[PDB]
């Protein structure tokens, strides 16, 4: 269930998309 | 640019905190990891709640102050105040 708990975060997200 | 860089570093450190918290307690971990489970737009919306005093955003007061100062300067340029 840890896999379902872990999703895509901003720190893994690139810079410009987060901007 | 730099505001997002600091926010991403914040979330990086918060992930380490919650990943220890998972090994300490699994039942409580839901609310810890909800803001990672959320889609990125919802994550931004929850993280950008510095305004007013509801203050349920997990972001630290220094990062809140950075955005508050930038917003005051932007309002000053815009002529609102």
């Amino acid at each position: 269930v840890v896999a379902c708990f872990r999703m895509a975060p901003l720190y893994n997200l690139p810079r410009h998309r987060a901007v | 640019d730099d505001f997002v860089a600091k926010l991403q570093d914040n979330q990086r450190f918060r992930y380490n905190e919650v990943m220890q918290a998972l090994n300490m307690s699994a039942a409580l971990t839901a609310r810890k990891t909800k803001e990672f489970r959320s889609p990125p737009q919802e994550q931004i919306n929850m993280l950008l709640n510095f305004k007013d005093d509801k203050s349920e955003c997990p972001c630290p007061e220094e990062i809140r102050d950075q955005l508050l100062d930038f917003h005051e300067d932007l309002m000053t340029h815009c002529g609102i105040e």
